[PDB]
DNA sequence: GGCTTTCGTCAACCCTTTGCTTAT
């Protein structure tokens, strides 16, 4: 009757960000990278929690990571490169009579659209997240093989449309709707200000003494890989009831929220995904979102 | 006269683990004495007993769990279930890095027993493993008892098993005495009759389990005697050290 | 009943033993009972085709109420009476298969002997009793029979937690 | 004359590989080889399981090994050799008036063609898998005995000719049809790029602090020796529609994709093995595909 | 008369979380 998905079932990663290494420079001088180091702060605070209000008059002191510019540079760097991998349909676990039944009902998706969209999330700079607010200018570059492209700014959550990540958009669709690879090294420059603080991704840690571990290569102040390509596939603005775009998660998650925005409206991945290999058609933004979360990747399958 | 050759770095690339159903990790003496015997039929040096050590070894896998093997569809008849997976078998595996001493009565010279073992050990296995790359062989004399050590400390950087005798079992003396298991040989069950299915037919065919001693790992350079870290076969099918229990 | 349960397993199949290749390959069926080596603590084993068999009406099959408080060494002896003893003499038989087994060669001394090595069932069941209530630690876990643990022997069906292994890893240099 | 086949007939390994060994080494200079350190990273994500779509508005936490190239170095060395033993007609297990019979029943395979097919998917990098996809330019470096070899640009599903695959092919055919070692000291550079992600053997554990355990030696990242061994077996374009090339199986079997490619059609290790033995007309490929499994190896149970 | 595929049977845990020695 139906063409179930194989209990072994997975998709490889086909955005693949490097840990994001965060420099400091002044705005003129973008060639004289520092090294934001972490280090390590003891602050004295107030215990103030939601329960206990009888030991409030009391002051927890907590040791935390910071990092901040030093006070000669006022503009953080943030260097990493995305390599975006093709093959997208090609399953690496399983991959028989649904991974391949599907690579032709995903045959005439928008990948430009998809891509314009990964590379506006690279190219507004979403792939920063809190080290954006307060910063007077930003400027990413992004050199692409033996190009660069530079974007001052651009509007976050509307993909406006201009030319240049059009370019580095149908550079890139060319790899993902077809084989090879392509490699963004992108350069992120925000004027934030002399001294100020900068964010980093900072650390899982579990029962350490620091209540904020901040991630770090060899000290320097770093970013997930994982925090960068969250931000590049925010681009689903097809989900019920869409105010802003989401990462493309199998259920439309977002964790922060502490809400799934296409589960129990059967808008999800799997949904989807099985009606698509059962012959039931879908909607442009919807084999956008099907082939997004290929692109993805993950256990589709259980 | 005692001609021990020494092998260093042994780099062995896929030792099954599984010494026995209670012991997983380091191959056992019983192994290194089979490789010894296995150069004595294979090139003809009479080896009569051998030493082994260990500059690296780990198990690989978890701190409870060595990795799980997956197995290859490898059965007649068994067609119709090749299209899921395989139900695996308990094999662990481990990669590690080996000394080896052999004592040898070669009675020539020693640039060719030196070939007469590196023509062996490139085509052979250290419990089913892969030997990677092994420093070259140098053959070594021992005339007194002290240039016998001179020997011991001449296959450094690893830490040779010294027999430290079973109490009264080894699941007791495994902690009181903080110490670990290692076949030492096996005990003769029954008599296979059904030699149609065996490796030579000929030779007589026992049923048998491991037994066990215990063993301790020494430093080479820390350890008294090298006698007593010499391992060799006895009577009753148990590999055991000249030196006896240390 | 510990009467009815002997019957019920010499009817499924039914072969005690001390010492199987169940433990190294789930498609061996090789068992063989030891005569020499029955102790006080003594854990010994048994096997039935899918490991099928009827508890006590208390929740145990006749595997945990052979191996508590030296249930075997009593019918053993015969201090349940010598029509259990029989029973269980005729139950302890041999088999042989020598597939899927290790055969290495060892010496006798002046000659060769090919020798299969197969699992010990007290050393597996009492190393784990043994290993776990005096909190050994420096040591492995093995389930043995995959997914399905009824299929190799009656300790694999029950004790599915894992059977314990010695971690026999020496020490690294530098 | 129904020569039946034994109870357990068992073939060593001819093909003998090692672990490879991941080192990060820069594109021009690859002289300073510094060990690619597998790392611990924990993770937040989300669920994302199919059918549990109400757990869907939670996160999930999973502690992975992580292995990256360091941000100094652009490059990823992988190091194995590769012991190709020739006693392919000998059994361990078994092996008369079976064995001997099928010796001079395959004494006639193209051995030059399976030594070209083994040497090219070492040459081509097929070794490598997800460490070859993203990768710049994948120059790999044989060096069998006071021979070095270097290969740059090979197509690694279609097997090529080359004029140095073919060199090696010569002496690592006239070892497997013969006897002894010509054991290959195989050097991989891949042009990943500054601190990408390198993709070692993941050990199939059952580990309560990782959910992704990467194989690691001393804490070195490494490939398992049998996943070496499964690439430079992955020769088989002889089944019944073929594409791809897969690994000699006795079934032609990848449990990882489903499927079972040479089962159930009569073109089977076994159904082939006797055929040869009690007397048949084998064509060139299904000879090559038994001497492949063969110099495989493995037990033959039934 | 085996014989080889596929479906049908039979189950049920309690877990623990670094040193082993430690260089001629």
């Amino acid at each position: 009757t139906k063409l179930k998905a194989p209990a072994v079932l997975a998709y490889s990663r086909k955005i693949n960000p490097t840990n994001a290494l965060m420099f400091a420079v002044n705005w003129s001088d973008r060639d004289n990278t520092t090294a934001v180091m972490v280090g390590t702060k003891t602050v004295a605070g107030t215990q103030s929690v939601r329960g206990n209000p009888n030991d409030a008059d009391k002051g927890n002191i907590q040791t935390v990571n910071f990092a901040n510019l030093p006070h000669n540079k006022n503009t953080l760097l943030v260097k990493y490169n995305v390599k975006f991998v093709g093959d997208v349909f090609k399953a690496e676990l399983g991959g028989g009579e649904y991974s391949n039944t599907l690579q032709t009902a995903l045959e005439n998706t928008d990948f430009g659209t998809l891509a314009y969209r990964y590379v506006y999330n690279i190219a507004a700079g979403r792939t920063l997240w809190r080290n954006r607010v307060g910063a007077e200018s930003i400027e990413t570059v992004i050199t692409v093989n033996d190009q660069t492209f530079t974007f001052s700014d651009l509007l976050v959550n509307e993909f406006d449309e201009d030319v240049d990540v059009a370019e580095i958009a149908d550079m890139v669709a060319g790899v993902l709707s077809g084989e090879g690879f392509v490699t963004l090294k992108v350069e992120h420059y925000m004027l934030l200000g002399e001294g100020s603080e900068v964010f980093p991704s900072q650390e899982f840690v579990e029962n350490s003494k620091l209540s904020k571990q901040l991630f770090d290569l060899n000290g320097q102040a770093a970013m997930h890989d994982q925090k960068i390509g969250n931000a590049i596939r925010t681009i689903d603005t097809w989900y019920e009831d869409a105010t802003t775009p989401i990462a493309v998660e199998p259920y439309g998650s977002v964790v922060r929220n502490g809400v799934a925005y296409r589960a129990g409206n059967k808008t999800d991945l799997f949904t989807l995904m099985d009606g698509a290999v059962n012959g039931k058609s879908l909607t442009e933004e919807d084999q956008m979102f099907v082939t997004a979360n290929l692109i993805r990747g993950g256990v589709f399958g259980g | 006269m005692r001609k021990f050759i020494i092998v260093k770095n042994v780099k062995v690339d896929g030792i099954n683990a599984k010494s026995s159903d209670i012991t997983v990790g380091m191959p056992p003496a019983t192994t290194f004495c089979g490789l010894g015997e296995t150069m004595s039929i294979k090139t003809g040096i009479v080896v009569k007993a051998v030493s082994y050590g260990s500059v690296k070894f780990e198990v690989r896998g978890s701190r409870f769990n060595t990795s799980v093997t997956k197995f290859a569809w490898q059965d007649r008849g068994n067609g119709g279930k090749a299209n899921n997976n395989s139900p695996i078998q308990p094999k662990p595996l481990a990669d590690g890095v080996f000394t080896l001493c052999f004592e040898v009565e070669w009675e020539d010279c020693a640039e060719v027993l030196v070939d007469k073992v590196t023509n062996f050990i490139n085509t052979a296995r250290i419990a089913g493993g892969t030997i990677a790359s092994f420093n070259k062989p140098f053959v070594k004399v021992a005339k007194d008892a002290e240039e016998l050590a001179s020997v011991k400390n001449a296959m450094m950087p690893c830490y040779v098993v010294v027999d430290c005798g079973v109490e009264v079992n080894i699941f007791e003396d495994a902690v009181n005495r903080k110490l670990q298991p290692m076949v030492n040989g096996y005990k003769k069950l029954e008599k296979i009759v059904d030699n149609k299915h065996m490796r030579d037919k000929f030779t007589p065919a026992y049923l048998a389990t491991p037994t066990y001693t215990m063993i301790g790992y020494k430093m080479v350079s820390n350890v008294d005697n090298f006698d007593q870290a010499l391992w060799q076969y006895g009577e009753n099918t148990k590999v055991k050290t000249i030196g006896g229990i240390y | 009943m510990i009467k009815e349960m002997i019957e019920d397993f010499i009817s499924k199949g039914g072969l005690i033993f001390t010492h199987s290749g169940r433990y190294t390959n789930t498609n061996n069926s090789c068992f063989i009972f030891n005569k020499n080596d029955i102790g006080v603590d003594t854990k010994v084993d048994m096997y039935t085709p899918k490991s099928a068999g009827i508890k006590n009406e208390e929740g145990e099959n006749l595997w945990q109420v052979l191996n508590k408080a030296n249930m075997f060494y009593r019918i053993y002896s015969g201090e349940l009476g010598e029509e259990l003893q029989y029973l269980l003499k005729s139950c302890c038989t041999a088999k042989e298969d020598v597939t899927t087994l290790p055969q290495i060669y060892f010496k006798n001394g002046e000659g060769y002997d090919i020798l299969v090595p197969i699992g010990n069932a007290h050393n597996l069941i009492s190393g784990t009793e043994y290993l776990w209530e005096h909190k050994y630690y420096n040591t492995f876990t093995q389930k043995l029979g995959g997914s399905n643990p009824q299929n190799c022997t009656h300790a694999c069906n029950k004790m599915r937690g894992g059977f314990k292994q010695f971690n026999c890893t020496p020490p690294q240099v530098e």
